[PDB]
Parts: structure tokens; sequence; C-alpha cells
């Protein structure tokens, strides 16, 4: 079967440069182009251009003219194709794709995986955990809710659990936003029976391995 | 009654035994003499439909061309991969020959005579013949070379214009000359090639405004290639067993099209490669340095291969770079006017 | 260019319906030049249709492409969980801007909750507000932040969860971000929260400072 496999997902500082590879299998590599596609997050396709290896020769698009600095390159004897962009700024946060057109049909594109590439000034930054403490107005023999808010890490992603795993129903953890200082910051909060809050321990596990950083945070009512 | 089939063609030639030059010695055993007294028969009142990028007369001819190379050529490395072979690299005579190609019984070819036909759809002078005109096996990129010329207007080729995927072979209707000199004149590889500047601006207004037509009147832009392999980004093409790489940016100059210089003659700077990317795909090979004294070819530009800039930008103009997808296109450029039918 | 217009923008259907997914150009195409993508939230896309009316190997028979002129058709049959996804339409180099395909189920109101901001992160010159929307339906919900009634805007940020492949339903949290100092100006904060499963707003409320 055709496949294509991207590099992993990248962090840049503005002005610096990128090297997306796309390892090509399971078809004849020099008898295809290869494609590169971007999606900017919650956005839709935007063709980059592509690559012919026989030869090497290129399609750079005219609506990326100016707007991004870009190099496809290939090796045949490796059967790989790179994306190399260069002086990045941030609005080239985006996922990359690598594509391939279906046999005898060169724009029905086959997918590879994505690359994330974010490109910021922001440094790397463990997040601060703080408790979203259970009401103490909570209805007697009804539904509690109460989380952690994950504030001010980068890059993404972090990971969050409950109890090590072992509490999972009810869990909703949102999608990082993005604050005007650069850093990210989510919550994830649970439903659970009130009756439990008097019992029943409730942990939080953060997880940023970017930052190397784990937290077990405890949630519990607050005190009056 | 016939219908369009795909058969084995067998080639001919004036191919002599006496030649070492290469083609010729390919020609001596893998084709048999040209027809003394070829026969064309002008189908009267014949509609026939063609394709010029569906055309298997050019997958044969590519095959053809591959195994004439790799039976002549002797570069003193191959390299394929992990793959090395040294060997003997003696200096050899190249000189593409015409190579005619031809049915066996029970086949025929059509012939599409209307002088402005682009290579796609409807043909209403239709002959038949049994071989189709000798055509010259010239491996280059960016410029046709040594080609037939279209007869009347200058055509433009493609499969698909919206389709930035699609090669364009620009065909001329008038042959301009370059002449390529690596002098006994100190750069071993430094060469040069001159065009006379009138002839080929000219021409090239002629391409320009053809193009116009094509593409809603829009203005014709020319930048150099974007990217790719040397035999890519410069007019590539051997001349006297020598691999000859030209900057071709003076070449399409936009400037001199629609004031003051242009009419001079243009002089391409030109290196000659001893390391060569191989045409028929995966491999690199090198062979010794350039024979002593002037090396000199000068060759026909017929026609030219063109890629547009694809996206979506707001639209004065479309952008075309020099150079084509495929060496499989070269054959293409004189094999459109022919296709293979079965006969009932 | 060529301009590709895909309609409608978003379907809600219950699983089992069909979905009509449609692909309209501005120029008359051939059909080999027209493919179906479909993208999952966080996944790549995957080709659905090559060549206008081509079911891609392993894609599923209840999805049908058809067309021809200046429209394109996706048809898909006996809507699964796994088909709520974008749909992209492609030709030559131009994609659409996509069809997204979402779960239809009964209207179900938030329940909703306020939480003040931890002593901890007070201490640090820093108070988040959030307000939690839980499982709801459908998506659109309008969350009003007031500080002793003052209705505030451009101080928070929401986030909404992908629709639940479980129950079809969404949440959402609001966060309001204010200074220690600001924070310790006001004493009444509230979340307003309208939904079409309430027959009025409901508002939770804190005063700062009080249990
Ligand atoms: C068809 O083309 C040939 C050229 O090969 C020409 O001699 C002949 O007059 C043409 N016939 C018609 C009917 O135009
Ligand atoms: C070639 O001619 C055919 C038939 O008139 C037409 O359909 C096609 O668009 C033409 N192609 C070009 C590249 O002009
Ligand atoms: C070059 O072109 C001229 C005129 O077009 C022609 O007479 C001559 O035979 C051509 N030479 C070659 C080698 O094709
Ligand atoms: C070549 O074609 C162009 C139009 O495409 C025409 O103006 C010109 O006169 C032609 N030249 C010759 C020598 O036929
Ligand atoms: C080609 O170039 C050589 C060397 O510059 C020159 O002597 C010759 O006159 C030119 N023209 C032809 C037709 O050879
Ligand atoms: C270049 O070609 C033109 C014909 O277009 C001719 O008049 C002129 O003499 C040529 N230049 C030279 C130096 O021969
Ligand atoms: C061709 O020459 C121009 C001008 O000298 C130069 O900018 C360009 O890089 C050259 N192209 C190649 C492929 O060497
Ligand atoms: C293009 O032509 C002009 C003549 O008007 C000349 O001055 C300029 O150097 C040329 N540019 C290139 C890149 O050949
Ligand atoms: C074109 O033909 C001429 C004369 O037949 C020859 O000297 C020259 O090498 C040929 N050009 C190529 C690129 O083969
Ligand atoms: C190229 O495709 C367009 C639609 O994108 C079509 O209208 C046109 O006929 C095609 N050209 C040829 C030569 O078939
Ligand atoms: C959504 O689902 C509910 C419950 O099954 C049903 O009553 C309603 O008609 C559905 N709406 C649509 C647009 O299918």
């Amino acid at each position: 079967q055709v496949r294509l496999v991207q590099s992993g997902n990248q962090v840049r500082k503005p002005g610096a440069s990128v090297r997306i590879s796309c390892e090509a299998s399971g078809y004849k590599f020099i008898d295809h182009f290869i494609h590169w596609v971007r999606q900017v997050p919650g956005h839709g396709l935007e063709w980059l251009g592509w690559i012919n290896p026989r030869g090497g020769g290129v399609n750079y698009s005219r609506s990326f003219q100016g707007k991004l600095s870009m190099t496809m390159t290939r090796d045949n004897f490796e059967e790989t194709a790179y994306l190399d962009l260069s002086k990045l700024n941030p609005g080239d946060t985006a996922v990359y794709f690598c594509a391939r057109g279906f046999a005898g049909y060169e724009w029905s594109f086959i997918w590879g995986q994505g690359t994330l590439v974010i490109v910021s000034s922001a440094s790397t930054k463990g997040p601060s955990v703080f408790p979203l403490a259970p009401s103490s107005k909570s209805t007697s023999g009804g539904t509690a809710a109460l989380g952690c808010l994950v504030k001010d890490y980068f890059p993404e992603p972090v990971t969050v659990s409950w109890n090590s795993g072992a509490l999972t129903s009810g869990v909703h953890t949102f999608p990082a936003v993005l604050q005007s200082s650069g850093l990210y910051s989510l919550s994830s909060v649970v439903t659970v029976p009130s009756s439990s809050l008097g019992t029943q321990t409730y942990i939080c596990n953060v997880n940023h391995k970017p930052s190397n950083t784990k937290v077990d945070k405890k949630v519990e009512p607050k005190s009056c | 009654v016939w219908k369009d089939a795909d058969t084995t063609l067998f080639c001919a030639s004036d191919a002599k035994a006496h030649e070492t030059e290469v083609h010729n010695v390919w020609a001596t055993h893998a084709c048999v003499p040209t027809d003394p007294n070829p026969q064309e028969i002008h189908l009267e009142n014949v509609t026939e439909n063609f394709n010029m990028w569906k055309n298997n007369m050019v997958e044969q001819m590519q095959e053809d061309v591959i195994s004439l190379w790799d039976q002549s050529l002797q570069p003193c490395v191959k390299l394929t991969g992990g793959s090395v072979i040294k060997q003997a690299c003696p200096k050899i005579s190249f000189d593409p020959i015409p190579i005619h190609y031809c049915t066996p019984a029970g086949y025929v070819i059509l012939k599409c005579n209307d002088k402005n036909f682009n290579g796609t759809g409807p043909c209403k002078n239709v002959s038949s013949v049994q071989c189709t005109h000798g055509i010259k096996p010239v491996v280059s990129t960016q410029l046709l070379l040594n080609g037939s010329l279209a007869e009347e207007e200058i055509i433009i080729r493609s499969e698909n214009l919206t389709n930035n995927a699609k090669t364009i072979i620009v065909h001329l209707n008038k042959s301009v000359e370059i002449n390529c000199t690596r002098p006994s004149n100190g750069d071993i590889r430094k060469a040069y090639c001159e065009i006379n500047g009138t002839k080929w601006n000219k021409v090239l207004k002629q391409v320009t405004e053809k193009l116009k037509e094509h593409f809603n009147n829009k203005t014709i832009i020319f930048q150099p290639p974007s990217g790719g392999d040397l035999e890519i980004t410069m007019h590539h093409f051997n001349c006297r067993g020598e691999f000859f790489y030209c900057n071709t940016t003076q070449l399409f100059n936009n400037t001199c099209i629609g004031m003051k210089g242009c009419n001079g003659t243009i002089t391409l700077p030109c290196k000659i490669k001893q390391i060569i990317n191989m045409w028929q795909g995966t491999g690199q090979a090198m062979y010794a340095p350039p024979i002593d004294g002037k090396i000199n070819c000068v060759s026909n530009i017929t026609g030219i291969l063109l890629t547009r800039d694809g996206g979506a930008n707001n639209t004065s103009n479309e952008t075309f770079r020099p150079g084509g997808g495929n060496i499989k296109d070269n054959w293409r450029s004189e094999l459109y006017k022919y296709k293979v039918v079965q006969i009932e | 260019e060529i301009v590709l217009t895909q309609s409608p923008g978003t379907l809600s259907l219950s699983p089992g319906e069909t979905a009509t997914l449609s692909c309209r150009t501005s120029q008359g195409i051939l059909s080999n030049q027209l493919a179906w993508h479909q993208q999952r939230r966080g996944q790549p896309p995957r080709l659905l249709i090559y060549g206008g009316s081509n079911r891609a190997p392993g894609i599923p028979e209840r999805f049908t492409g058809s067309g021809s002129g200046t429209d394109f058709v996706l048809t898909i049959k006996r809507l699964e969980r796994d088909d709520f996804a974008v749909y992209y339409c492609q030709i030559l180099e131009f994609f659409g801007r996509g069809t997204r395909v979402e779960m239809n189920r009964t209207v179900a109101a938030p329940s909703v909750f306020i939480f003040p901001p931890s002593d901890e992160q007070l201490k640090s010159g820093t108070a988040s507000v959030v307000c939690l929307l839980n499982n709801f339906y459908p998506r659109e919900a309008k969350v009003q932040w007031k500080v002793d009634n003052a209705l505030q805007s451009g101080n928070s940020q929401e986030s909404v969860t992908e629709q639940d492949s479980k129950d079809s339903t969404y949440s959402l949290s609001s966060t309001l971000t204010l200074s220690k100092a600001d924070y310790e100006k006001h004493k009444v904060y509230a979340c307003e929260v309208t939904h079409q499963g309430l027959s009025s707003p409901v508002t939770k409320s804190f005063n700062r400072g009080e249990c």
C-alpha cells in the first residue's frame, strides 16, 4: 500500500528554519509527484507545491510566494521528500502534509500523517496547576463538578488524567487556548457524586513532557 | 475498418555497419533498413481522434533510447544506490541518427495532416503510413533540439492547460540556431552558447502571444526554474559525447518582449560536466574530462518545454518556467501526429 | 483559479441518515479532476473518492461520489459515528472550505458550574474565574460574564470540546482572567448562560471571599 510517513512535530522561534521529511513506501518513488499542503489549526487545506522526483523540478504555489520561504527537495535512493521552511514567522504555525496523487489521478491526494510546526517567541515552560474546587453548595444527593486549571505552559501538549487513570467517567479535558502571553492554558473537569466529596480523593495528574514537568494535584472542597 | 490498438513496433534507419558512432551501431543490430519507397495513402472523408498524451508509441520509443544509451555510454564510474562500478571510459562517437517507427502486419499508422493540430482531438485530414518519419532521439531539457517544425502557426501542446502538473510543449514554426562551443582557447569545462537575439526574441514574442490566446489574454511572464537538479535548472544536452549544461536566464528575457540591446547575440554561459544524473531514472555517472581542442555543435531550437506556476493569486499574469516533466515528452513532440491502429 | 463552493457548511444529522454534500465549481470541470477527502478532528485527511466517482480502496460502499459539469456530490448513506467529520472537495490544487457533518440528537440543556480562583493562584498575582457548561446540545451557547453586574467583554476565553462520540453532547469552559488587584475590587462574580434547552438564562454566582 502507498504510504507517506512524515517526521515529528516541531517548535521553532521566529526567524528559524524547519526541515520536514516525507518517507514514501509501497510504490515506485520516481514515477509520482510529491505535494505539500498546509493547514493552519482550525482552517482549511492549502496547497504549497509539488516536486517531481525525476530531476527534482518543482512548482511552488503563487499564493505563498513572498509569504513563505520554502524549498522542496528529494532523495531518490531513500525515497524521501523534504520540505524546508526558512525565516519562519508566527503565521507559519500549521500542520504540514505531504501527499501523492492516487495512481492515474495526480490531484486525488493520498495523505501523509502531518507534521505540526509551532512558530513562537515563547520559551519552554511547565504549567502551574490550580484547583477548580467543588462548590460547597453542591446538591446533597446530586452531582458535583471539580477540576484542575493547567495554566501558563509552552509548548503543547499537556496530558491530564484523574486518579492515575482510575477515574475516567465524566471527565472533560478541554482543548488548550493560547493566551496573549504566548502561553497555553486548559482546564480538565470531572463530574462526580456530591456524596463522594467527603470520602473520595480526587487528584489530577498533569504531564508536560516538553519541560519534563509532572504534577499530582489533589482537588478538595475549600475550607471555610 | 480499424480500431485503436497497441502493438510491438519495429524500427528502421539508415545506419551503417562501418560506423563507430554508437547510434549507428545500435540501429545496425536493432533496426532494419529504411523503406526505399515509402507509401502514404490519404484517406478521403475520414475523421479520426488522436491523443499525443496517451500514445504507446512514445513508451516504446522511450525503451529503445534507454537500451541504446545503456549499450553505448561508457562512464568511468556508474553509481546506483550503494552499487559502484568502475570501468574503462574511452571517448566515444555520439551523434543521434533518425529512427523510423513501423507497424507489423495487421496494423497501420494513422497520421494527422491538419496543419494546426494540437495533439489531441479529431483530425480531419488523415493518411495511413507504414512508418513514421525519421526521429532523432535527442535527449535534452528545456529546449527541444533538431526536431521537426510546426507547419503553420506556433502550436501549444498540453493534455490540459488548466492543470499545472501537465507538461507544455511549445512547437515552433521557425528554427532558431543555438551555437555551442568549448573553445580550444584556462577552464577546460567552460563553454558558451550563442543565439541570434534578433531571431530568438522575435520568436519568443510570438510564443508569448500564442500563450496569451490560451490563457484569456493574461500577461505572460517567464522566470527561471524554481529548483531541481542541474539537468533541470539548465539547458542540458550532449555535444560530441560531452554533457553540456547551459544557463538560460538570458534566453527568457521579459524585457526583450513587447528594448535596447536585445538584437545582439545572446551568449549563454555553459559548463561541461563529468558527473551527471542519469535521465533513465535513478543513477549517477562520471565521465572522463572533455576532449582536447574546439568542441562545437550547432543545433536547431524547434520547441520549448514549459511549466506554469500553480496556485491562486489575483492574476494579471501567468508565469512560465523552462523545462518539462519528462524525457518522454521529447518523443511526444515528434510522435504527436501518429497513432497505431489495428486493421480488421 | 477554480473556485470551489461547498454546501452546506454544517450538516446536523442523526446516525443512520443520509448526508448529501455538494461541491460546486465556478467553471465546468472534468470528473477526473475532483476528489473528496474526509478529516476527523485532530487527524490527517483521508482520500475517499478519486476522479469524481471512484471509491478509494478500503472506503466503505456507503460513500458515493457523483456529479458532472459544475456540480459534484458526495452521498453518505447510513451515517455511522466515525463518519461525523469534515469533508473537503479537491479540484487540481484547489480545496473547498469543507462541510462539517455533525451528529444530531435531542436538545440537552447545559449543567452550569462556576469556580472562583484558588488562593494559591491569587498569591501569584492573577485570578482565573471559570465557568463550566457541561453536556449540552446543540453547540450554540452564550456565556456572559458579569462582575458586580457589569457585563464583561474581552477578558475571557472559551474552549469547547469536540462533539462527544458517546452521547453527542458538547461541553464548554469560559475563563475570565483578572489581575489580583482587579479581582479584589469587586464582590459578585457571575456567569449567565443562554441555551436552547433553557427556558430562561441560568446564572451561577459567588461572592468573593465567601464560602
Ligand atoms: C491533407 O494534407 C496533405 C499533406 O500531407 C495535403 O497534401 C492535402 O492536400 C490535404 N488534403 C486536404 C483535403 O486538405
Ligand atoms: C486541442 O484541440 C482540441 C479540439 O479542438 C481542444 O479540445 C483542446 O482544448 C485543444 N488543446 C489545446 C492545448 O489547445
Ligand atoms: C536546421 O534547420 C534548417 C532550417 O529550419 C534545416 O534546413 C536543417 O536541416 C536543420 N538541421 C538539423 C540538423 O536539423
Ligand atoms: C509562426 O506562427 C505565428 C503565429 O503562431 C505566425 O505569426 C508566424 O508568421 C509563423 N511563422 C512562419 C514562418 O510561418
Ligand atoms: C558558431 O560559433 C563559432 C565559434 O564561436 C563560430 O566560429 C561560428 O562562425 C559560429 N557559427 C556557426 C554557424 O558555426
Ligand atoms: C540575426 O538574425 C536576423 C534575422 O532575424 C538577421 O537579419 C541578422 O543579420 C542576424 N545577425 C547576424 C549577426 O547574422
Ligand atoms: C544563471 O545565471 C543567473 C545570472 O548569472 C544566476 O542568477 C542563476 O543562479 C544561474 N542559474 C543556474 C542554474 O546556475
Ligand atoms: C535582459 O535584457 C536586457 C536588455 O534590455 C539586458 O540589459 C539584461 O541584462 C538582460 N537580463 C538578463 C538576466 O539576461
Ligand atoms: C543537431 O544536429 C547537428 C547537425 O546534424 C549536430 O551537430 C548536433 O550535435 C545536434 N544536436 C544535438 C543536441 O544532438
Ligand atoms: C482542461 O480541463 C478543463 C476543466 O478543468 C476543461 O474545461 C478543458 O476542456 C480541459 N482541456 C482539455 C484539452 O481537455
Ligand atoms: C434530531 O434527533 C431528534 C431525536 O432523535 C429528532 O426528534 C429530531 O427530528 C432530529 N433532528 C434532525 C434535524 O434530524
